[PDB]
């Protein structure tokens, strides 16, 4: 196309990519240590230490369980109609009140949890024919004797228990939940001295289901100066039913009810230290940043947290292999 | 590397390269110099930054779940409620493993194909006016100044500018 | 090979690849919209709104519970020995008979819908010294008074109820389900009135268990026209035992067994109604067809179903890119 | 795409070619015309409907499982149901998803991959005859009337045949 | 360079791959048979039907089930104070001592069989004002009389069951597991015979928990000559707490402890023969191979095993594909 | 194949070379000859050996799990300890199922990859003295006798050696 050239030469192009003098290990299918130019780690491991009191409501139960924030215990008056997205139960926590016991305590602790409210709504129960308001040297309302804020220990009027029969009706909108008891005296002498019969009986029923617990008189060990126990129990009422609660004596009656919720709340056994910032990944570690897919930290979580595996290190290569001339 | 171009015929990389991650070195008419290639060096880094989007993405919420940690021995439900939790942990870390693992694969041969689709361009635009030396390198039959270099490189090379030249001196059968 | 040509001319050859106007867009690991030249669906996401009736075996409940179905409740005579594959519960069931509750409800629910029969066999129990087959004005058997007609409400002949002992082998192949309960009289006089004795008791035995329920005497709420309930139990007897069934009050005898069955039946609740139609798979909103390999209609299934997935979309590429001449 | 043909050297896709995946576009001496290649369009259409036949394949059936939908609070037992299930769909959208992504990834490759052996096929099979312009076409440099396109076409093109003729006016380096 | 050469000759290089004459066939994305010239195979399929004794310690059962062991059937007695990593249950087991049932008989096997040791400490109980070491006739040891070597049945001294109120303190390092029962009579003259009062009364507390059982009256069926039950009953209690035993009648009192562990330890029911070899997975089928990634042996395994799968066989291609030129 | 070589281009394999999976026959100025390439063969060999390795690596000890197997009939939360083992099986089976299809889909072309390499070097190795004649052999357009085919299969072959006299022969357009 031109015309013949005076010069003649050549010229050499090479094609070539970069390489690191540092760069990473990576695992491939057939390799488990490749090296290349840069990778990016994919397991988060740290927590800061802290959990984070935002975005989520974060209740911190300081030295009451969820349980005795709502049965009542003195010490606890504080939690009332609180209410959480996540409730921090601490290892320090105590109770110090008449000695109870809740058969299926995990359930209640459960369907409390995920209730996320301790809103009660008090009730005009009437007790006919009792004695109300009994309170245990065990448990101190201040310099006196007391009780749970949320139930209400029936003994003899006079010299009597009648049989008490009373009802109440959910004629609201939404489920109630009733928390209960029964007392267990640990002498003969003590059942028939607080509740006059022998044997006493609580038969709590609604429309849909009923439960009778006799009590059971015997000596347990001491517990703040006391052999008794009682034993506590819960009823849900649904929209429309009767709770009718039933007993010729050792009745803890309830006070009322807890409303209750369907939130995302639950409760999570902590000692890190709540403080002011926002994370919404938490473990009992304390929060985790949801960057990473993946996490170590812990297998107990709540909120939006990467998915807990066994690995420590999982590297994603985002980079060339390294094959380097020299080294650095 | 299925392609065989990085690790392969292109011996080693060059760690001077610090302005992307292929490009192309010369020898020329009026002296030797370097220039990294940004076309395929962002299309190597696009599919990257796409793979890192899809598995950084969606983290699962979730709240009240089941207990995790036990204090006393409970028996059946307990034993129950541990395996749900261990069977669990163990197919996520081996789906975690399995995909950094499909993946990082993935990525080394997705690099190593760009190398090699650079190469095989500029193979293309040279036309008959060079010889492939097999080392990622090829030979210019023709005189090549800076300009000419710069245009094989922005893809404007018109071979046929050369082709009577080259073809001339690449075949003289006289040695 | 050939002479020299007196023309010269050269060809041109064009490799390409088709390309379509409209294309779907893909999912990729590198890219999340990717246009392919054609994509199918992967996920069943719609129902056809109806059981078909082929190939299951469906039963309706109509408006019986299986529980109520099994008890014999009388507005639900019409299943007794009935057979399904999979027993539909309508949200519209109801019961009208003595109320009852069944501890455990959900696992009798479980075991009679596994077993997939209904199928009843009287035995000769012979109750002796007690009046049979007292019913109630709150189930009534057409005109009069009525009770479940799988259930046998033993009261006291005259002045007495003496302790029923009775026994009955199983001699027989196979294992044999006996329903059996007890009354829990709202009143003391109730409970001494009918019985006689002022606390029952009932003990059903075989060689490899034993269970003793005693009543529970309390006022409960007022399901027609009654504040008693009674409450069910279920006892499985396998070949070579024997039932002992034992009691001095408050039985509610069983008048026989029900076989039990090793199959596939299920139990389902859906409102959706059953059609005539060939369809493997069943969800509770009606079937669906299970040609693609994922579903996302509902969580719960019965039969050969595609597997539930959140993802409501999930197209897989069954063409090459789509490059088209054109883009606007 | 790993092998750089469609979307890459072949810059679009024809929406005229009704009758294949792929195919040939000529012009010679005597006209133009195109026309789909059958044996690739098999090999693309067989590979998909083998992947997609496995995974269309083995509904596995279950019959009475755990209860799924609960209208009472009960805690501990029912907490355990609801967790079995949700960890189920959890595990179960994450292998639908990862499975389709890695599927259509792999389809695009290889049908990428059959444009590029029917190429390279084509390539090989000219010979000394014709140079590649980069493009996916190929000039043929020596006359080539419309049965010659058709034996290139149905893989009987016989290089020999046309060689003198091609490789001289290819290198005749006089202009 | 040379010089001109009067022959004039090409040469012919061909590039090429072997091929096998047999050749395996395997599963691919787009095919589920191509063949390949050579795979593995990735599901190990078989036992050798034996249980290897080593290296984890088999505790053969023979003819006792670990329950047995632990309450300690006279046939039974060569387990005490034994020791394992896995305990084998046999399907010839068989009992023959008191009848006796535990309820939720699952979670003890459970809790006994992670355990890991059945290592007994007798406690200095002392019972005051009842009859010791009753034993039956059931219940042989040897030719007299006898009972489990674990427990001590209670009787009442001349016409006298005093409330027994025992406490046993663990001021110990380690959890204790206290394992103690209640006797149903079956008949009311047998009650009073033995226990005095008309109706007996077990309660066992902790600081943490207490549970109350009442015997139940009434004619179970005959099993080794005697128609009445003992119901079995455990208690863990931590250290630092106290044990309070309380009773009126029936109880069937604990000679002292079980020590808990924390270790590997399982029971697998399995009838295969242990045999000396090595081998550490163990399914009830006999030990299988840890080679393979995948089993399909039994879903039931102890030790490092391979994962089990559906599939009997996953072949994995560790070769090239297979064109051969002949065939074979 | 994602390359086209084996069960492609090289229409069928060697059922005779029995010491390498891949190799060169020849047949030169002294007689026809096999033999085997090491290297490749290795490549090959060694990444096989790697995925196999991963995948027959790390078995998880598990002692006390859930029971598996019942003998009476309980309901709920029998029906639920079903329900987990189950899942857990179904979704333990998908696993292998996918990973070894994955798996023997990826090593087809692995070892496809090493033979399209060997060629590739092979052929910019001989550079202008060899044509591809597209069934896996090369003629070599010049007198290449037994140590010449013993220099292209040690990597050590000269092209400039022969250069002319391939070079001459090649284009003797004269016929
Ligand atoms: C049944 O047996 C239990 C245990 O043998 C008896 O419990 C013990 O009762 C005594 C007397 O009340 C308790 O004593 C008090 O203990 C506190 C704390 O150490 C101390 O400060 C007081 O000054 C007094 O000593 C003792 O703690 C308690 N022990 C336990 C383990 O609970 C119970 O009295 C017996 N019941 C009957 C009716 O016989
Ligand atoms: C214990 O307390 C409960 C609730 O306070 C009492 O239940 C109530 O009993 C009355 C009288 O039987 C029931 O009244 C009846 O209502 C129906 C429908 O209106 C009607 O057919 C009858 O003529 C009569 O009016 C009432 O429904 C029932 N309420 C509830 C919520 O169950 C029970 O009587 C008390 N028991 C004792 C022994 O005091
Ligand atoms: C309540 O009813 C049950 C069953 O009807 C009665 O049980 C039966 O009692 C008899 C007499 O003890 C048992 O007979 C014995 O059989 C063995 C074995 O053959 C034999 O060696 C003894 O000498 C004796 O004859 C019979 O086995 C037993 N049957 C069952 C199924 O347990 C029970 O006696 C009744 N109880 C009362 C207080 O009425
Ligand atoms: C309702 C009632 O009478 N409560 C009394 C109780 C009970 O007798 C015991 O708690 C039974 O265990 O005993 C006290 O000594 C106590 O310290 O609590 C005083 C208290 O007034
Ligand atoms: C066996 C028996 O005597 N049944 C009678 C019952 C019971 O006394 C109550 O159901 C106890 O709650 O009461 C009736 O009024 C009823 O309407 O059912 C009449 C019936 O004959
Ligand atoms: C403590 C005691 O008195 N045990 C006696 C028992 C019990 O009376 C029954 O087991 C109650 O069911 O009866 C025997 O006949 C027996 O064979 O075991 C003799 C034995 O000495
Ligand atoms: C709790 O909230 C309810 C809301 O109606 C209120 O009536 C009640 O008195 C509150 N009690 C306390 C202690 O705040
Ligand atoms: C998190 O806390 C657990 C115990 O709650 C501990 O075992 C674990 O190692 C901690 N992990 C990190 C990263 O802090
Ligand atoms: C490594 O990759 C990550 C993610 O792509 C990126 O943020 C990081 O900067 C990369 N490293 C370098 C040196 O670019
Ligand atoms: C390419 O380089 C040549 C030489 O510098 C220049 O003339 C030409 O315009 C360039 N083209 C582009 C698109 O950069
Ligand atoms: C139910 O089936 C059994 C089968 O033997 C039969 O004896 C029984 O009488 C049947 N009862 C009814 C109501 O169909
Ligand atoms: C199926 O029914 C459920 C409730 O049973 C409903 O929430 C869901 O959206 C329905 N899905 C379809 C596709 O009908
Ligand atoms: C898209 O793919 C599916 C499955 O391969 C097929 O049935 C459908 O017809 C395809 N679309 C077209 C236009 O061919
Ligand atoms: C290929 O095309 C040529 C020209 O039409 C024809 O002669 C030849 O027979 C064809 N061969 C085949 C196999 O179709
Ligand atoms: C069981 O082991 C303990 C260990 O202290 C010992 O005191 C006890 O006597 C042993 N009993 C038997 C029967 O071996
Ligand atoms: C293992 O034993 C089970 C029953 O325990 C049996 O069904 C299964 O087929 C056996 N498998 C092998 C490989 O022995
Ligand atoms: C097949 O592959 C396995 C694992 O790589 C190997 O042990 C076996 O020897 C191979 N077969 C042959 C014939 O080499
Ligand atoms: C390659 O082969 C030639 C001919 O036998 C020999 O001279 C040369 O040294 C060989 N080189 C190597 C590295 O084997």
């Amino acid at each position: 196309q031109d015309l013949p050239g005076n010069d003649n030469s050549t010229a050499t192009l090479c094609l070539g990519h970069h390489a690191v003098p540092n760069g990473t290990l990576v695992k491939t299918i057939t390799d488990d240590q490749i090296e290349v130019t840069n990778a990016t780690e994919l397991v988060q491991s740290s927590s800061t230490g802290k959990i984070c009191n935002n975005p989520h409501r974060i209740l911190d139960g300081i030295d009451c369980t969820l349980i005795d924030a709502l049965l009542g215990d003195p010490h606890c008056d504080v939690f009332q109609n609180e209410t959480w997205d996540l409730f921090v139960e601490r290892s320090k926590a105590f109770s110090n009140c008449y000695p109870y016991d809740v058969p299926d305590y995990a359930s209640l602790r459960s369907l409390v949890a995920s209730s996320g409210t301790l809103e009660f709504i008090t009730e005009g129960f009437t007790w006919t024919g009792v004695t109300q308001n009994g309170g245990s040297n065990a448990c101190k309302r201040g310099p006196g004797s007391g009780f749970f804020s949320r139930l209400n220990w029936l003994t003899k009027s006079g010299s009597t228990y009648p049989v008490l029969n009373v009802t109440m009706p959910n004629n609201d909108n939404f489920d109630k939940l009733y928390i209960w008891g029964i007392h267990h005296p640990s002498t003969n002498q003590e059942q028939t001295s607080l509740y006059v019969q022998a044997s006493g009986r609580v038969t709590v029923s609604t429309r849909r289901s009923q439960q009778t617990i006799i009590p059971n008189i015997g000596s347990r060990p001491w517990v703040r100066g006391l052999s008794s126990r009682i034993s506590i129990y819960w009823t849900i009422v649904k929209p429309g039913d009767v709770l009718v609660i039933n007993s010729n004596g050792n009745l803890i009656a309830p006070r009322g009810y807890f409303k209750m919720r369907t939130g995302k709340s639950s409760i999570m056994r902590s000692d890190a230290p709540i403080d002011t910032c926002i994370s919404e990944c938490i473990t009992p570690n304390g929060s985790i940043p949801n960057d990473k897919p993946f996490q170590n930290v812990n297998k107990i979580t709540y909120g939006a947290c990467p998915k807990y595996v066994k690995q420590n290190t999982l590297k994603l290569a985002t980079g060339m292999r390294n094959v380097p001339e020299k080294q650095t | 590397g299925l392609f065989g171009a990085i690790a392969g015929f292109i011996e080693n990389g060059w760690e001077g390269m610090i302005d992307g991650w292929y490009g192309f070195r010369h020898q020329n008419s009026e002296g030797t110099g370097q220039a990294a290639d940004l076309k395929s060096t962002q299309a190597a880094i696009d599919q990257i930054n796409g793979k890192l989007n899809r598995v950084i993405e969606k983290t699962n919420e979730k709240f009240h779940q089941i207990e995790k940690e036990f204090s006393e021995v409970e028996g059946r439900i307990q034993d129950l409620e541990k395996y749900v939790e261990d069977t669990k942990i163990d197919l996520w870390s081996y789906n975690a493993e399995l995909l950094v693992a499909l993946e990082n694969q993935h990525t080394i041969d997705l690099t190593g194909s760009e190398m090699n689709k650079l190469f095989e361009k500029t193979r293309r635009q040279l036309r008959e006016n060079a010889e492939e030396m097999g080392n990622g390198c090829f030979k210019i039959y023709h005189k090549c100044d800076n300009a000419c270099i710069e245009s094989i490189r922005n893809g404007t090379y018109d071979h046929d500018v050369y082709r009577d030249e080259a073809l001339n001196n690449r075949f003289q059968i006289k040695g």
